[PDB]
C-alpha cells in the first residue's frame, strides 16, 4: 500500500526521554507505602538526607534530564490540590510510559496515544464517583474519623483525638457551600517551643509569629486597638550620606539628645493622629525597628509594637486583616487600618505568643491562623507538617464529596469496569484502553511488592474477590493481607484518585508532544 | 628581517598560479552577473545593511591575500569614481583574457607578447566598433529623451523601482544634467548629493537642486518657510567661518570676576556682543545664518524676536557646496557681511516628511547650480539604501550617455560584432601576434556566453546562433535575452550601451591584463 | 582567504545545500508544530534549569541562534510575515521548505534555470490566488444590515476629528466609497480633491476623475467619445538645462534652422500619434505651441501636467497602460471615456470626465475654509476609509480543512497543462507543496496522509470542489456542512510570502554570510 513517508525520525528521541523517565519512576517506585525503600541523595556540598517522601528524593535529584523534571512539577501539583500521593502519581505516569513503548513498537502515533488518555481520564472519574461512598460536610462524624486515623501514622496519637475536631472546626467556617477550592495559605500554623500538644487555640481573628517589645516601657497588652502595617522604619535621623556621633563637649550631649527624641516625637505624632495603638513593623537587618527613645513616647501614648513582623506575614497580615502595607509614614492613614478588640501577649513558657480577636471587618472573611505548642523542637515541627495532611484531605472532600477506601481499591475497579469497555470501542482506541487498564494494575502491584506479599498473589485474590464485593476489596498494611479495608478505617479522598489520574494523563500527554530537543541560548 | 613565513615565487610556478587566482574570484561574479544575477547579502564594518548584486559594491568588500586579484580591487577602485557599473563586466573580461594568455605560454610565447598582443587587438576592435556604431543627437531628438528614461529602466528593472520607475527616470536624468554643461561633457559624483531617511515611500521622493543641511530650524518658534520679502533679491543667506559667541584675545583666553559687579557687566558685555554680531545680519539682509557651531539659548532668543532662524554644526566641505549653488561668498570675519558675499537662493522652507521627526529645510534655485541632492524616501531603511544606489546606477549610465552621443547596442551584440571583426582580421595579421589576436576574438566570446548561461540558453548554441545572423543575413546588433521578450534582436527592444562606456571597460581590462602578465613575482612578508 | 571577521562566502555545492537543506532544518523545527494538533519542542539553555516548552513558531525560531546564513533569510521572512499580521508564520515556513524541497528535484534530476522556476510560481501562484478568489466565501451575509452597520461604525471614527461637524454627510461619503468600488479597495481608487473658499458640509461624491489642471487654450470644453492614449515625452525644449552648449553656425538663422529641424522631429513622433486614432492625447511634460498646433488640425486634445499618480489612476479607470513609448503602431492598451467635460467649482476650472470605460472609483471633492481643514481631513478620511476595508478583505474567508490548499492544486495542475518546455516541472512543483500542506496537518493528528490527501485529490478532480479533510473523523466530508473556513487575507498573506522567500532563495548560486552585529 501507500502510506506516510515519515522521514524525519522523531522516535529516537521521544523513545530516549520515556526510557529516561521510566528509570525515575522505577526509582521512586520503591518508596511507595510506609514500607516503601528509603532513597538516599548527596548533595554537592556532602549533605546526605534519607526519606520517602516522592516530592522531597524529586527535588533533590538535581535531575538533568527535562522530561524527568515535569515529575517534580506534577509532584507540586499533587502536593497543591490533592496533598498526599506525590509517590503515586509518578508511579501511574511511569506506568502509562511503559505501556506507551509498547503502542510505539505497534506503530500508532503519539496523538491518538495521547487523545486516548484524555478520554480514558475523564470516564475514570465517573467510574469512582458512581462507586464512591457519599458524604458531606454537614455530617461531623466521618469529618473527625478520617483525620484521626490520618494522624496514627504521626508522632501523635493521644492528642489527635482533640486535634482532629480542630481541623474539622477551621475547614466547615472557610469552605462554606459553593465556594469549592479554599486556599489552605489562609490557614497559618504558628510552632513556638515551649507548652504541651493538648494546648491549641483557635483564635478565628490572626495570630502572629513574634513576641512583644522585651525593653523597658513595654504595654505588652492593649484593648481597643487598631492594627496597621508599616514598612517603615522608627530610627533616629539617618541621612544617606555617612553618620557619626562625636560629643566633645558637655553640652552636645543635650542638643543630639533632644534633636533625637524630637525626630522620633514627630513619627510617634503623626501615628497618634491615627489612632493606632497596634505598630507592626516589617523585619528588617539593616537598621533596627523602634528606638528606645520612641519606646517610652509609645509606652505614654499607649501603643503596643511588634516588631520583627516576616516578609512571608506581610502578605498574610494584609489579607486576614483587610488592611494595606504602607511603605512611608506619609502614605499611613485611617482608612488602611484595621479594628482589633483585643490585643496581648499570652504568657506561655518560652513562647509569649501574641494573638489578635476581633478583627471587625467586613471586606475580610474567616481567616485562620492556629498555635502549635510543644516541648521537643520534632513536636512542633512535625504537628506542623501533620496538620496539613489532615487540612488536605478535609479540603478534597470540600471540592468533590465523597471517600474512597484505599489499598489498591480504587485501581482495581476502573480496570475492571475498563475491561468490559473495551471490547465496546473500536479502531486503534480500543486496544488502549485494555492497555490503560494495564497500566493501573501497577499501583496495586507495588503495594504488595513494597509489604513483602507475594506481588501476584494478592493482586488476583483482589480480583477475586472482586466479583462478591465492589469497593470494600483492597490491600492492608496492618493485617498483613486481603481484607476489608473499610472496616480497617482506611480512607482516601476520591480528590487523590482523580488528580493522580488526571495530572499523569497530562503529564504523560505533554511527554509525547516533544519530539525533539534543541540547545537555545 | 622577517625571513620565516615568506612566500617567493618564481616564473614557472607563478604564471600558472596567477590564472588560478584570477578564475576563483571571476566564477563568483559570474553568478552575479546580469539582471538575472544573484543579490548578494552584503554589511558594512560601519553598521550598514543592504542587499545588492553590484560588483563595485561586492568587490570592495572582498578582502582576500591573493595577490592578483587585490589588482581587481584597485582597478574597480578607479572605475567606480568613471563608471561603476562595469565592474561585473572588466573583471570577467579581464580574466577571460587571462585564460586565453595561459594557453599563449603553453605554446612558447612569452608573456610580455601577449601584453602587445592585446593591446593591438584592443585598438583594432574599438575601431571596427566605431564603424557599427549608432548616434543619438543627431538621429531622432524625441527619442534622446525616451533613450535616457528607458536605459534607467535596465538598471531599475532589478530593484522594487520597477513599479514607480517613471519618475525616478526623469530624477536621474535631471540630476546629471544639472550638474554638467552640453559641451564640456564633465560630470563629477561629488556634486550629485545621495542621500535618504527612513519613512514614507519612493514615490515620494523630490529631486532637490540644492544643500539640505539636515536642520530643523534651530528653535521650534522660528518659521518653518523664510518669503522673498517683497520682490527682493532671492533669498540672502549668511555663511560664517567663526562661531557665534564674545570674542576673546589668543594672548590670555582667562577672565577674572571680582565680585557681582564684574559679573553682571560681563553678563551685559556678551549679550552686548550678541547684539553687536546680529545687527551685522540685518545690515546685509541675511535671511537666516548659517555657522559651522553651535548657538547658546540667549543667541535663539535674540534671533526668534527678529524672525531669523538659525543653522548649526554645518562641515567644512558643506560650507562650500553653498555658496556654489546659492552664487555667495565665504566670509571669514563677522564684519566683512554685506549683500554681494550672501548666497542667493530661490527660496527657503522646512518642509516635514512622512512621520520622520527629522524635519529638515530644503534650499533650490530656480537657475541651474552645480550641486544637486537627491533625497529618497522609503518605508524601511534597507528599502531606502536598495533604491538609493539604484537611482546612483542610473545617474552613471546617464552620464556616459551624455559624454557620448554615439551607442552601441548591448544585450551580447557588442562583444559578438567586436569578436567577428577582430576575428577576420585576426588571419590578414599575420606572425606570432596571429594567434593573440585569434585568442583575444575568443576572449570577447566569454562575455555573451557568460549571459547566456545565467539567462537559461545554451552559451554555445546561442553564440553560434548570433555570428549566423550578423553575417549570412546582414550585419546589425542581435544579442542574447537578457529580460523576457518574446524573440531576438534586442536593437528592435533599443537596448543601447555608451560607447564611451563599453570603450571604458575594454581599455581598463587590457590595461589590467597586461599589468598581471607584468608581476611574475610575488613577495609577502611574515607577522613579526 | 576571502571576506574576513567571521564574513565568508559558502561553496556553490554547500550554498545550494544550505538554502534547501539547510533551510529545511530550519523549516523541520516548525513543521511539527503546525496545526492545532501539533508537537511541542524543547529549548534549552547553558543552564539547563532556565528551559521551556512551547508551540509558538515565532518563539522556537528566534530563540534558537542560527548559524547558517542562509536561516537568517527565513529570520527575516518571519519578519515580513508577522508585520501583516500576527498569525501563520508557522504556515509560511512550513510552506517554503516545501517549495525549496521539490526545488532540490528542480535543479539536479531536472536542469530547469532557477529564474524560471520563480517565473513558473509567479504564473503559478496568480493562478492559485485566482483560485482562492473563486472559492471565496463571506461571513458578510446579510448584506442589507451589513451595508447599515458600516455608517455607524465611519461615524465612530469621525470622533476627535474636525469632521464630526456633520456625521450623517461624512459618514454616507466614506461608505459609498467602499462599496460602490466592486473591487479593490485601496487609496489608488479614489481621488481626493482639496479646494478653498466653501464649507466642509457642502462636499459631494463623484465618479467622474476631477482633476485639477485643464487642457487646450482655443479647444472646445467638451469631447464626445474619447479615445485616450497615455504617454511621458518632452516636445517642448528638451535638455531642460541648455547652459553650457556650443552651437556653431555661420549666422543666428542657422542657429534655428536646427530647432526647425528638431520641430521637423517633431512630426515624426506626431504622425505616430495620429496613427493610433485617438482624439485626446495624456502627457507628463508640457508641449510646445507648433506641435499643438498640429494637434488642432488633427484634432487631438493634450492634458498636461498630470504627474505620475494622476496618470496611473488615470490609467485604472479608463483600463489604459502608463507605458511611455510607442513600440509599434496598433498595438497598446487604450483607454477611453464617453464624455469630457471642463466644470468650475472653487473659482478654479476643473475637468469633469463621464462614461469610462469599465470604470468602476469614485472622487470625493473636500471643499474647507482653509488649508487646516483640508489636510487634516484627508488624513481622518483615509483612516475611515481603513476601517471600512478592513472589514471587507477581514470576515472573507474560505473553505479549510485542507480544501483550499487542494483546491488550488487543481488550478496550478491547470496552469501545468498548458505551459512551455522548460517550465513544466517547476509549475507541478509548487502543487505538490499545496498538497503537502494538508498532509502535514494530517501527520501531527495521527492518520495516515497519503490516504486522505491522494482521495481529496480525486475527489475534487472530477466534480465536488467544496469537499475537505475532517480530522475529527478522519475522513473526507463537505467543509460547507462541518462549518470549517479559513480567513482568505492570511492565505493571500502565506502564498505571498512564500513567493517572496523563494525569489530571494531560489536565485542563490552562492551564501554571503551576514557579518556579525
Amino acid at each position: 500500500n501507500a502510506t506516510f513517508k515519515n522521514k524525519e525520525k522523531p522516535q529516537e528521541v521521544r523513545k530516549a526521554n520515556i526510557i529516561a523517565a521510566r528509570s525515575v519512576a522505577d526509582a521512586i517506585r520503591t518508596s511507595l507505602g510506609p514500607k516503601g525503600m528509603d532513597k538516599m541523595i548527596k548533595t554537592s556540598r556532602g549533605e546526605i538526607i534519607i526519606s520517602n517522601d516522592g516530592h522531597t528524593i524529586l527535588k533533590q535529584m538535581a535531575i538533568l534530564h527535562p522530561v524527568a523534571r515535569m515529575l517534580v512539577e506534577v509532584s507540586a501539583a499533587q502536593d497543591s490540590e490533592a496533598g498526599d500521593g506525590t509517590t503515586s502519581v509518578v508511579i501511574l505516569t511511569g506506568a502509562l510510559l511503559g505501556a506507551a513503548e509498547r503502542l510505539l513498537n505497534k506503530g500508532i502515533h503519539p496523538t491518538i496515544i495521547a487523545d486516548s488518555f484524555q478520554s480514558a481520564a475523564k470516564r475514570s472519574v465517573d467510574i469512582l464517583l458512581e462507586m464512591c461512598h457519599k458524604v458531606s460536610l454537614s455530617d461531623r462524624e466521618q469529618l473527625v474519623r478520617a483525620a484521626s486515623t490520618s494522624l496514627s501514622s504521626k508522632i501523635v496519637s493521644q492528642y489527635s483525638s482533640f486535634l482532629a475536631p480542630l481541623a474539622v472546626d477551621s475547614v466547615l467556617k472557610i469552605s462554606d457551600e459553593n465556594s469549592k477550592n479554599v486556599d489552605l495559605n489562609d490557614i497559618r500554623l504558628v510552632k513556638k517551643v515551649g507548652g504541651t500538644i493538648d494546648d491549641t487555640e483557635m483564635i478565628d481573628g490572626v495570630v502572629l509569629t513574634q513576641t512583644a517589645i522585651k525593653s523597658a516601657g513595654g504595654p505588652t497588652r492593649k484593648e481597643k486597638a487598631k492594627i496597621g502595617l508599616i514598612q517603615f522604619q522608627i530610627s533616629p535621623p539617618k541621612p544617606d550620606t555617612e553618620n557619626n556621633i562625636i560629643v566633645n563637649d558637655y553640652r552636645q550631649m543635650d542638643k543630639i539628645l533632644k534633636e533625637e527624641r524630637a525626630y522620633l516625637l514627630n513619627i510617634c505624632k503623626k501615628i497618634k493622629k491615627a489612632k493606632c495603638n497596634v505598630l507592626l513593623i516589617q523585619k528588617s537587618i539593616l537598621r533596627d525597628a523602634v528606638n528606645d527613645l520612641a519606646l517610652h513616647f509609645l509606652s505614654k501614648l499607649n501603643i503596643m509594637v511588634v516588631k520583627d513582623i516576616e516578609r512571608e506575614e506581610i502578605e498574610f497580615l494584609s489579607k486576614g486583616l483587610g488592611c494595606k502595607p504602607i511603605a512611608d509614614i506619609e502614605l499611613f492613614t485611617e482608612d488602611r487600618l484595621g479594628s482589633a478588640d483585643l490585643v496581648e501577649e499570652i504568657d506561655s513558657d518560652g513562647s509569649k505568643i501574641v494573638r489578635v480577636t476581633g478583627i471587625r471587618n467586613n471586606n475580610a472573611r474567616p481567616t485562620v491562623s492556629v498555635v502549635i505548642r510543644g516541648a521537643n523542637n520534632m513536636i512542633i515541627d512535625e504537628t506542623e507538617r501533620s496538620l496539613h495532611d489532615a487540612l488536605c484531605v478535609i479540603r478534597c472532600l470540600v471540592k468533590e464529596r465523597g471517600l474512597i477506601a484505599g489499598g489498591g481499591a480504587p485501581e482495581i475497579e476502573i480496570s475492571r469496569r475498563l475491561s468490559k469497555e473495551a471490547r465496546s470501542m473500536e479502531g486503534v482506541q480500543a486496544f488502549i484502553w485494555q492497555e490503560f487498564a494495564s497500566a493501573l494494575e501497577v499501583i496495586p502491584t507495588t503495594l504488595a511488592e513494597n509489604a513483602g506479599l507475594n506481588s501476584i498473589k494478592v493482586v488476583t485474590e483482589l480480583r477475586s474477590k472482586h466479583e462478591n464485593g465492589e469497593l470494600n476489596d483492597g490491600i492492608s498494611v496492618r493485617r498483613s493481607g486481603t481484607t476489608n479495608t473499610y472496616e480497617e478505617h482506611i480512607l482516601q479522598p476520591v480528590l487523590v484518585s482523580t488528580s493522580a489520574i488526571t495530572l499523569a494523563s497530562e503529564c504523560v500527554k505533554s511527554i509525547l508532544r516533544i519530539d525533539d530537543i534543541a540547545f537555545s541560548r | 628581517k622577517d625571513q620565516g613565513n615568506k612566500k617567493r615565487q618564481h616564473g614557472l610556478e607563478a604564471k600558472k598560479s596567477h590564472i588560478l587566482a584570477a578564475r576563483s574570484v571571476a566564477s563568483i561574479i559570474k553568478t552575479s552577473l546580469g539582471p538575472r544575477g544573484l543579490d548578494k547579502i552584503l554589511i558594512s564594518p560601519d553598521g550598514e545593511i543592504t542587499i545588492t548584486n553590484d560588483g563595485a559594491t561586492i568587490l570592495s568588500q572582498m578582502e582576500l591575500d591573493n595577490e592578483i586579484a587585490k589588482l581587481l580591487v584597485q582597478l574597480s577602485k578607479s572605475q567606480d569614481d568613471e563608471i561603476g557599473d562595469g565592474t561585473t563586466g572588466v573583471v570577467v573580461l579581464a580574466s577571460a583574457l587571462l585564460d586565453q594568455a595561459l594557453e599563449l605560454i603553453q605554446k612558447g610565447i612569452h608573456p610580455i607578447k601577449i601584453a602587445n598582443g592585446f593591446d593591438e587587438a584592443a585598438k583594432l576592435a574599438i575601431s571596427k566598433l566605431e564603424e557599427t556604431c549608432d548616434d543619438i543627437s543627431a538621429s531622432n531628438d524625441e527619442l534622446f529623451r525616451d533613450f535616457l528614461l528607458r536605459a534607467a529602466k535596465t538598471s531599475l528593472g532589478s530593484k522594487i523601482v520597477s513599479k514607480d520607475h517613471d519618475r525616478f527616470a526623469e530624477m536621474a536624468v535631471e540630476a546629471v544634467i544639472n550638474v554638467m554643461d552640453k559641451d564640456r561633457k564633465d560630470v563629477d559624483f561629488d556634486l550629485i548629493k545621495m542621500q535618504g531617511r527612513v519613512g514614507g515611500s519612493i514615490s515620494d521622493s523630490k529631486l532637490i537642486n540644492g544643500v539640505i543641511l539636515d536642520k530643523d530650524f534651530s528653535h521650534p518658534q522660528m518659521p518653518k518657510c523664510v518669503l522673498p520679502k517683497e520682490g527682493s533679491d532671492g533669498v540672502k543667506l549668511a555663511i560664517l567661518t567663526c562661531p557665534f559667541e564674545p570674542p576673546k584675545p589668543k594672548t590670555k583666553h582667562k577672565l577674572d570676576i571680582s565680585s557681582v559687579e564684574e559679573y553682571q557687566k560681563l553678563q551685559t558685555y556678551e549679550q552686548d556682543k550678541f547684539k553687536e554680531m546680529i545687527d551685522d545680519v540685518k545690515k546685509a539682509g541675511a535671511d537666516v545664518v548659517i555657522c559651522q557651531w553651535g548657538f547658546d539659548d540667549e543667541a535663539n532668543h535674540l534671533l526668534l524676536q527678529n524672525d531669523l532662524p538659525a543653522v548649526r554644526w554645518v562641515g567644512g566641505q558643506e560650507l562650500e557646496h553653498i555658496a556654489i549653488s546659492t552664487n555667495g561668498r565665504i566670509v571669514p570675519r563677522f564684519q566683512d557681511l554685506s549683500k554681494d558675499k550672501l548666497g542667493t537662493c530661490s527660496r527657503i522652507y522646512e518642509q516635514e516628511f512622512g512621520t520622520t521627526k527629522d524635519r529638515m529645510l530644503i534650499i533650490e534655485q530656480s537657475k541651474e547650480t552645480k550641486t544637486v541632492t537627491c533625497f529618497v524616501r522609503g518605508s524601511n531603511k534597507m528599502i531606502v539604501d536598495e533604491a538609493e544606489r539604484a537611482l546612483h546606477d542610473s545617474l552613471c549610465v546617464v552620464r556616459n550617455l551624455v559624454k557620448d552621443s554615439r551607442v552601441v547596442y548591448g544585450g551580447g551584440a557588442a562583444e559578438v560584432t567586436m569578436s567577428l571583426a577582430v576575428s577576420e582580421e585576426a588571419d590578414k595579421q599575420r606572425g606570432i601576434d596571429q594567434y593573440a589576436f585569434r585568442g583575444f576574438a575568443q576572449a570577447l566570446d566569454t562575455i555573451p556566453m557568460t549571459l547566456a548561461e545565467n539567462s537559461g540558453l545554451d552559451p554555445i548554441g546561442t553564440l553560434s546562433t548570433l555570428k549566423s545572423k550578423q553575417l549570412k543575413e546582414k550585419i546589425s546588433n542581435i544579442g542574447v535575452d537578457c529580460l523576457g521578450y518574446g524573440s531576438n534582436d534586442m536593437k528592435e527592444l533599443f537596448v543601447v550601451d555608451p560607447f564611451i562606456g563599453k570603450k571604458q571597460q575594454i581599455l581598463l581590462a587590457t590595461q589590467l591584463c597586461r599589468m598581471i602578465l607584468k608581476i611574475d613575482n610575488v613577495i609577502i612578508s611574515g607577522k613579526d | 582567504q576571502i571576506f574576513g571577521d567571521q564574513v565568508t562566502e559558502e561553496r556553490a555545492e554547500n550554498a545550494r545545500l544550505s538554502a534547501f537543506v539547510g533551510a529545511i532544518a530550519v523549516g523541520d523545527l516548525v513543521k511539527s508544530t503546525l496545526g492545532p494538533k501539533g508537537m511541542d519542542k524543547l529549548l534549552q539553555s547553558a543552564s539547563s534549569n532556565t528551559c521551556m516548552v512551547t508551540n509558538d513558531g515565532a518563539t522556537i525560531l528566534k530563540s534558537i541562534p542560527l548559524d547558517n546564513p542562509a536561516a537568517k533569510v527565513l529570520v527575516n521572512i518571519s519578519k515580513v510575515q508577522d508585520d501583516e499580521v500576527g498569525d501563520g508564520t508557522t504556515s509560511v515556513t512550513v510552506l517554503s521548505a516545501e517549495l525549496l524541497r521539490e526545488a532540490e528535484k528542480l535543479i539536479d534530476q531536472s536542469k530547469i534555470h532557477p529564474q524560471t522556476i520563480i517565473e513558473g510560481y509567479r504564473l503559478a501562484s496568480a493562478a492559485a490566488l485566482d483560485a482562492l478568489t473563486k472559492a471565496a466565501v463571506d461571513n458578510s451575509h446579510d448584506k442589507t444590515m451589513f451595508r447599515e452597520d458600516l455608517i455607524h461604525i465611519a461615524k465612530t471614527t469621525l470622533s476627535s476629528k474636525i469632521l464630526s461637524q456633520d456625521k450623517d454627510h461624512f459618514a454616507e461619503l466614506a461608505t459609498n466609497a467602499i462599496l460602490r468600488l466592486k473591487g479593490s479597495t485601496n487609496l489608488e481608487h479614489i481621488q481626493i480633491i482639496k479646494i478653498l473658499g466653501g464649507k466642509l458640509s457642502d462636499s459631494f461624491l463623484d465618479e467622474g476623475f476631477i482633476l485639477a489642471k485643464k487642457f487646450g487654450n482655443n479647444q472646445p470644453k467638451r469631447i464626445e467619445n474619447a479615445k485616450i492614449l497615455i504617454a511621458n515625452t518632452t516636445l517642448d525644449t528638451d535638455k531642460v538645462k541648455i547652459f553650457g552648449t556650443k552651437f556653431k553656425v555661420d549666422s543666428t538663422a542657422k542657429l534655428a534652422q536646427l530647432e526647425k529641424a528638431e520641430r521637423e522631429k517633431m512630426k515624426n513622433k506626431i504622425a505616430k500619434i495620429s496613427k493610433f486614432g485617438i482624439n485626446t492625447f495624456i502627457n507628463r511634460q508640457l508641449i510646445y505651441d507648433y506641435p499643438e498646433q498640429l494637434f488642432t488640425d488633427l484634432g487631438i486634445n493634450s492634458i498636461e501636467h498630470a504627474d505620475f499618480e494622476g496618470v496611473e489612476r488615470l490609467a485604472l479607470v479608463t483600463g489604459g497602460e502608463v507605458v511611455s513609448t510607442f513600440d509599434e503602431p496598433s498595438k497598446c492598451k487604450l483607454g477611453e471615456c464617453d464624455v469630457i467635460e471642463e466644470i468650475m467649482l472653487g473659482e478654479q476650472p476643473f475637468l469633469k470626465f463621464s462614461g469610462c470605460k469599465a470604470g468602476e472609483a469614485c472622487t470625493i471633492v473636500l471643499r474647507g475654509a482653509t488649508d487646516q481643514t483640508l489636510d487634516e481631513a484627508e488624513r481622518s478620511l483615509h483612516d475611515a476609509l481603513s476601517v471600512l476595508s478592513q472589514t471587507t478583505k477581514e470576515t472573507r474567508t474560505v473553505l479549510g480543512g485542507g480544501c483550499a490548499e487542494m483546491v488550488m492544486s487543481k488550478a496550478v495542475d491547470t496552469e501545468a497543462q498548458n505551459i512551455d518546455g522548460k517550465k513544466s516541472l517547476a509549475v507541478e512543483a509548487f502543487a505538490r507543496a499545496l498538497r503537502q500542506l494538508p498532509t502535514i496537518l494530517a501527520d501531527n493528528a495521527g492518520f495516515d496522509s497519503s490516504e486522505l490527501v491522494s482521495k481529496l485529490r480525486s475527489s475534487i478532480y472530477n466534480g465536488i470542489s467544496t469537499s475537505g479533510l475532517d480530522l475529527n473523523n478522519g475522513t473526507i466530508a463537505d467543509m460547507r456542512q462541518l462549518g470549517i473556513v479559513e480567513s482568505y487575507k492570511l492565505k493571500r498573506a502565506v502564498v505571498s510570502s512564500a513567493s517572496e522567500a523563494a525569489e530571494v532563495l531560489l536565485r542563490v548560486d552562492n551564501i554571503i554570510r551576514a557579518r556579525p552585529r
